[PDB]
Parts: C-alpha cells; structure tokens; sequence
C-alpha cells in the first residue's frame, strides 16, 4: 500500500454544506 | 391549561363563523365614553389627555350597535372586551370578554331559537356531544353531565316565583 495522504478537504468530517431551507409549520388548531 | 385555552379560542371562532355565516358584519365600537351605557355596573374612569376631559371606560357596547342599526346595518355584532369596576370572585373579572350582535326585524323568540341552535351547536362541535360533564363545587365534588339538547326549558319570572313562593304576586 502506498504511503498515506490526507484528503486536502482536511479529514476531519465529511463536507457538510449548508443547504436552503424552510420555517416549518404548525396545524390549525380550528381545523 | 393549553387544552383549556385552545378551547375558549375556538369558542370564539366558531361564534364568529356562526355570525359570520348568517350574514352579520364584525364591527368595532368604542371602549371609552363620555357616558357609559348598555349594562348596570360602576364603571372605571380616566383622563384623556388631548381632550382635557374625563372618559369612561365601556360597560357594554349596545348602544352603538343600535345606533349602526339606526344606520341602515341590519345585522352587528362584536365580540370584545368590557370593564366594569366592581368585585372580583368564581364568576367575575374586572376585565372580561362578551359577544353582543343586534339583528332587525327579529324579537326575542327568534333570537331564543338563534341561541339553542347557536349554544348547542357549539358543544356539539367543540365537545363531540350535546352533554359536557361539569363539576359545580370542583373535583373533591360530585359531577354532573348538563345536556345542552335543544329546545331549552322555558321558565316565566313571574310566574314561576309565583309557584316558587307559594304564593300570588301583584299583578
Ligand atoms: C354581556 C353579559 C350578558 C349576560 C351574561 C354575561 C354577564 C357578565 C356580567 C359580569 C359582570 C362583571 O362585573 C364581571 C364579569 O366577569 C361578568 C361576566 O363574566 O358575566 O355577559
């Protein structure tokens, strides 16, 4: 086996992005 | 505590969708008057500023409702807050919320049938049934299940204390 090097990502976790996203909602209490 | 609150809220929701449906129009009146009026009740006063005068608050709002009438709006009604400066116990605040609507060409035995079918309505929908159980003297008490199955008994003040009494009143 060739001889280790670190992915230049730096290998601490696995990219994490931050995606879009939406405020969630609640039902209606009337309905 | 939330399940008591989510309740009275869709109390109120459903006498407006009640109202709302038979034609009526949600109106605002005012809470402070030069005079008080619509109720019997010691009122709370207070000063207006940039009117340099004292005002009061309201006790009920029927007399503006009547006078939207006189307006040419035939069906009103509001459901808000009223004051009234008088004591506190089991089934008085200061501060506490009424619904009042004022419809023309109608007496009060339509507006007795508008309250069974408006009443019963309610508790069956809010509830899933006419009959809601109630404990007048709390839990430590005996319950009691009150059957909002229309029509309504019917009782006549005077005659009825008549019997009451045991005895005859003046005419
Ligand atoms: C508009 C009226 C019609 C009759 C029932 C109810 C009476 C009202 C009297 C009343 C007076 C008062 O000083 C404090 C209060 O909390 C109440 C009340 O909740 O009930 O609402």
């Amino acid at each position: 086996p060739m001889y280790q090097v670190k992915p230049y990502h730096g290998g601490g976790a696995p990219l994490r992005v931050e995606l879009p996203t939406c405020m969630y909602r609640l039902p209606n209490v009337h309905g | 505590v939330r399940q008591k609150f989510i309740i009275r809220s869709k109390i109120i929701t459903y006498i407006r969708s009640f109202l709302d449906e038979l034609g009526f129009l949600e109106i605002e009146t005012p809470m402070m008057n030069i005079i008080p009026g619509g109720a019997v009740a010691k009122p709370f006063i207070t000063y207006h500023n940039e009117l340099d005068m004292n005002l009061y608050m309201r006790i009920a709002p029927e007399l503006y409702h009547k006078m939207l009438v006189v307006g040419g709006i035939d069906r009103v009604y509001e459901i808000g807050r009223q004051f009234r400066n008088e004591g506190i116990d089991l089934t008085h605040n200061p501060e506490f919320t009424t619904c009042e609507f004022y419809m023309a060409y109608a007496d009060y035995h339509d507006l007795m049938e508008i309250t069974e079918k408006m009443v019963s309505g309610m508790v069956k929908h809010i509830t899933g049934s006419y009959k809601v159980t109630y404990h007048p003297d709390g839990p430590e008490g005996q319950a009691y299940d009150v059957d909002f199955t229309p029509p309504f008994r019917r009782i006549n003040m005077v005659e009825e204390l008549e019997k009451a009494l045991g005895m005859k009143l003046p005419e």
